RNA sequence: UACCUGGUUGAUCCUGCCAGUAGUCAUAUGCUUGUCUCAAAGAUUAAGCCAUGCAUGUGCAAGUAUGAACCAAUUUGAACUGUGAAACUGCGAAUGGCUCAUUAAAUCAGUUAUAGUUUGUUUGAUGGUACGUGCUACUCGGAUAACCGUAGUAAUUCUAGAGCUAAUACGUGCAACAAACCCCGACUUCUGGGAGGGGCGCAUUUAUUAGAUAAAUCCGAUGAUUCAUGAUAACUCGACGGAUCGCACGGCCUUCGUGCCGGCGACGCAUCAUUCAAAUUUCUGCCCUAUCAACUUUCGAUGGUAGGAUAGGGGCCUACCAUGGUGGUGACGGGUGACGGAGAAUUAGGGUUCGAUUCCGGAGAGGGAGCCUGAGAAACGGCUAC
RNA sequence: CCGGCAUCGCGCUCCUAGCCCGGCAUCGUUACUUUGAAGAAAUUAGAGUGCUCAAAGCAAGCCAUCGCUCUGGAUACAUUAGCAUGGGAUAACAUCAUAGGA
RNA sequence: CCCGUCGCUCCUACCGAUUGAAUGGUCCGGUGAAGUGUUCGGAUCGCGGCGACGGACGUCGCG
RNA sequence: GCUCUGAGGACUGACAGUCGACUC
């Protein structure tokens, strides 16, 4: 059954420590300023940003 | 049925080798021919892998025997097996089987050696100046029946072929037979 | 299994066929032919995928049994024919010739030719040795066989075969200093002039090559295919003259392409 | 004569012994000369294989075995057979978790021609032939004692 | 995001575990669900059982049609013209597809090998003599489906008999020089001969022989071969060497005679090469267990020889001889809720766990075993037995 | 960073072999490392591309968006075992005092 | 603070006469379907030679 | 039961000559 072979993955990962005032307020700041539908929307951005930053870091390790 | 797979054998260390396939055809064996030496020549077809043919020689009396020293290869009639280095049971039951010692006519060979006006003797005298004829192959013609070694695979190719013994091999087999 | 496997599913179809992943389960499975079915290109992939002369399986079937398509100069009704390196495809309805050549990335291109540079093809010899009654003959990698070969022609050499007299017209002795066009491995596509050939007892003999613009590589004797004696090849090389260039340069060329547009 | 030790008269195939027109420098295996062959791969035939009396359908230099495939080196580990030894290929295995090496070993049966002469624990170089038995696939081509 | 927090105490600092926190292309279920794209879905247990219906058949200009129909329809010679169903012959059904029961150096993976082998086909090349006393080939057979007709049985692609008719089914049989080369050889003249005439396609089997050197007229390959191959003596109750089928008409009389002709194709037969393959194979690589330290060997266990069998190597099997092979670097055995791999989850690095599953390799058809047809099956949408 | 070079560089007859000449074969093994070949695709990273984004996919873009042009469909990794070149510190195995040495 | 014997309730495993039982595999031995191969075998079926006979026969042709 | 095959020795001059009742 081809149409099986079509890849797909995720776009985010939930934060480790679910309940912190500091992280929770930072998330509410960002969601309030940029008018988001939920914090899944915020959580995608960190996933994409972490991917690119890790891409940069692996480069900067080399010469 | 019969098989040539190594599944049934034991590993080198000896541990039992579990069977993990059911037997496949490309590992088939077939019951031997025990080629007899008889008058009633009957060699029969078998259809083997690839669709080609193998001629199982169940029983023969007429074969093709070479003479290397003289480079003469005559058809002749099988008399009898006299020695086999694998199984005396095969001597007793008269199985034409590769690298046996059969005894053959010397009938085509005697008249060929009888072969070999002026143009004829002018060639005959060119020969007869190099005739060798070892005394040990010489006495065998007087006996009228020659030690020859079968060297075909009768059960495989449907022929009994071979070569007359001479030199070290003849003296050795003859010494075994006395 | 208990016999020949006659389906080839799409993801097993070799990398250089370029065919997409989700267009279906299966792949054309080249018939047992003149080329090794791993180093080939079927006629359907020629018509449908590249030239777009058809849009389906059946439409290529229509193309082929119109008797329009020609391979090595003789019409071919097969639809998974394993064409290969320097097979010529002519379409006399279009008066148009292709010769099937690699590029430096390892994929097939259809390099056009005129008629004078289409009357013949070019292929190497697998082996030259005797046959019935002691007549020499040679066997190519193209399947082709030649009887009474020119007694100088050895193994590994290359020959030109006219498509009318159907025999040799010339042969290039595989040697140091003449150009090749490697046809397998990572270096396939890259033309270049041998600078050395080292042999090892019991295994593959390798050839060191240089791209005429400097870069140097090596490949075992299997995939070399001498084209021309000396530096000049006897075949019209593709759009990029057999030079594999770094990905950095493939960036600079596209920058330079857009900055003049 | 000495070598013939069995119930059958042992001889080399396609060598014709009792030949009328004999001479000694034709090609070996011809005119009734003994057959020998050079295994290749830089190896050299043994002197006594050349001028030997033994007959063996499995000797690389005097038989019908073709050395093709791979060539291993080892040390003889047992020489208690008829024309056969067991070579111990000592080597080191890499265990990825520890970034360290553990020595393993493989005991490989090998056929020594009568020309060669191996003592227990002698360095040997062996080459692959057709399967000669249930356990033998190598012929001993070189011995360093 | 390379992270820690609650619990032993009157409190304190620790070892330390319990609990917490997060993820699963990881399963079940609870509660809830408005929209678009995407798509897993009887694998875990029971590779246990199956109603039913389908899943492999097939016709081109090119094998066989007044055996019964349809369309053109005849000047009533000759067509079955053209379209054809049915059936015979050919080919395929050995692919796909599902599942993971078996199986722990075994399958499998990387990489080897075949000079140790078989291969429908595709593609390319190739093809003397069949007897004639080698003096250029010497003749055309019934029986058979479908159809007709007459039956058994309760029966089913269960079955008997009569009557027609075909072949690219079956069975026969015309063969191409000089005969080059080979062996016997009358008489001639003496021969280093002339030779008048008598026996020689290719495949199979066997044996002798060639397949050439080195610095002061030799000539193929491989790392390596008694190689490729040639010649010769024969051998075989020879498979083989065409009694086959389509359109397109078109130069010109030798008796103007479908006249001498000759092309484009199909199908097919054999050898070699190639291709799709396989089969066997070499090194190295697999989890826990020592409450698994000895295992294998009469009956193949390790080897040798001789042989049989196979497509082929091989203890694959037999006869004889030898007593060997493996083992603390874990043999053998035992467990696996173990098919192997590519890979999946988690991952700062190292690792830990998983891998039924759609790609590849293997295995299996309720359990075993044995086979025919065929290039290919130890086949189960084939058979035979339990 | 190296090519190439002298000192107090055991030989070369053979290919590569200079305008008498660099840089040539056979007469200890490996382990290590470097470079290369060859490495099935899908997956993994990664480029390009406005499927609207996205997870994706392997497409697609301008012409006077009038009788076709420009094309792509890269690259990377792949631990070990095996093949090969150069390095020869580090460490094993091997071994010239009977001289059977050169 | 705290230790053990004993008494009562509940859970878990242990030893246990019972030639305990069931399930499944393995080896040896007995019998052994069927297939394959082979030795004989020969129901019928093909030039239906000849008698030069009057579609009929024996001597037949080998397969 | 019958017909065989093989192994196991002595004396005399790694071979040759003669002999040998028994066991497997
Ligand atoms: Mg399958
Ligand atoms: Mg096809
Ligand atoms: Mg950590
Ligand atoms: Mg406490
Ligand atoms: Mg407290
Ligand atoms: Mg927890
Ligand atoms: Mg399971
Ligand atoms: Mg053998
Ligand atoms: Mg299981
Ligand atoms: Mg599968
Ligand atoms: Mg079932
Ligand atoms: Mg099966
Ligand atoms: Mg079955
Ligand atoms: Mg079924």
């Amino acid at each position: 059954h081809v149409n099986f072979y079509r890849n797909y993955g995720k776009t985010f990962k939930k934060p480790r420590r679910p309940y912190e005032k500091e992280r929770l307020d930072a998330e509410l700041k960002l969601v309030g300023e940029y008018g988001l539908r939920c914090k899944r929307e915020l959580w995608r951005v960190q996933y994409a940003l972490s991917r690119i930053r890790n891409a940069a870091r692996h480069l900067l390790t080399l010469d | 049925g019969i098989s040539r797979d190594s599944m049934h054998k034991r590993r080198a260390t000896g541990g039992k080798q579990k069977a993990w396939r059911k037997k496949r055809k490309y590992e088939l064996g077939r019951q031997p021919a025990n080629t007899k030496l008889s008058s009633n020549k009957t060699v029969r077809r078998v259809r083997v892998r690839g669709g080609n043919v193998k001629w199982r020689a169940l029983r023969l009396d007429t074969g093709n025997f070479s003479w290397g020293s003289e480079a003469v290869t005559r058809k002749t009639r099988l008399l009898d097996v006299v020695y086999n280095s694998s199984n005396n049971e095969l001597v007793r039951t008269q199985t034409l089987v590769k690298n046996a010692i059969v005894q053959v006519d010397a009938a085509p060979f005697k008249q060929w050696y009888l072969t070999h006006s002026n143009n004829v003797q002018r060639k005959l005298e060119k020969r007869q100046q190099g005739r060798t004829l070892d005394s040990h192959i010489e006495e065998q013609f007087s006996g009228g029946r020659l030690l020859a070694c079968i060297s075909s695979r009768p059960g495989q190719c449907g022929r009994a072929d071979g070569y007359i013994l001479e030199g070290k091999e003849l003296e050795f087999y003859m010494r075994k037979l006395q | 299994a208990r016999g020949l496997k006659k389906h080839l599913k799409r993801l097993n179809a070799p990398s250089h066929w370029m065919l997409d992943k989700l267009g279906g389960a299966f792949a054309p499975k080249p018939s047992s032919g003149p080329h090794k079915a791993r180093e080939c290109l079927p006629l359907i992939l020629i018509l449908r995928n590249r030239l777009k002369y058809a849009l389906t399986y059946r439409e290529v079937q229509s193309i082929l049994m119109q008797r329009h398509i020609m391979v090595d100069g003789k019409v071919r009704t097969d639809k998974t024919y394993p064409a290969g390196f320097m097979d010529i495809i002519s379409i006399p309805k279009t008066g148009e010739n292709y010769r099937l050549l690699y590029d430096t990335k390892g994929r097939f291109r259809l390099h056009s030719v005129r008629d004078e540079d289409a009357k013949f093809k070019l292929c190497k010899v697998r082996s030259v040795q005797f046959g019935q009654k002691g007549i020499p003959y040679l066997n190519t990698y193209d399947g082709r066989t030649i009887r009474y070969p020119d007694p100088l022609i050895k193994a590994n050499d290359t020959i030109k075969l006219d498509l009318e007299t159907n025999k040799i017209v010339d042969f290039i002795k595989f040697d140091v200093g003449n150009v090749v066009m490697v046809t397998g491995g990572r270096n396939t596509g890259r033309v270049g002039v041998i600078k050395n050939r080292e042999k090892h007892k019991g295994t593959f003999e390798t050839i060191h090559v240089e791209d005429a613009q400097g870069h140097q590589f090596a490949t075992r004797l299997g995939n070399v295919f001498t084209i021309g004696k000396g530096t000049k090849p006897w075949v019209s090389l593709p759009k990029g003259k057999g030079i594999k260039l770094t990905i950095i340069e493939e960036q600079r060329k596209r920058d330079a392409a857009a900055q003049a547009a | 004569m000495a070598e013939q030790t069995e119930k059958s008269f042992l001889k080399q195939p396609k060598v014709f012994l009792s030949t009328k027109k004999a001479d000694k420098a034709k090609r070996p295996g011809k005119a009734g000369n003994r057959f020998w062959k050079s295994v290749g791969l830089g190896f050299k035939t043994p002197r006594e294989a050349i001028d030997g009396t033994y007959i063996d359908k499995k000797c690389p230099f005097t038989g019908t075995v073709a050395i093709r495939g791979r060539i291993i080196a080892g040390t003889c580990h047992s020489a208690k057979m008829n024309r056969t030894i067991i070579v111990r290929r000592n080597y080191l295995h890499f265990v990825k978790k520890y970034q360290r090496y553990e020595k393993r070993h493989s005991n490989i049966p090998a056929h020594i021609s009568p020309c060669f002469r191996v003592k227990e624990g002698d360095h040997v170089i062996i080459g692959q032939c057709r399967p000669l038995s249930k356990t033998v696939r190598f012929n001993v081509l070189k011995v360093v004692p």
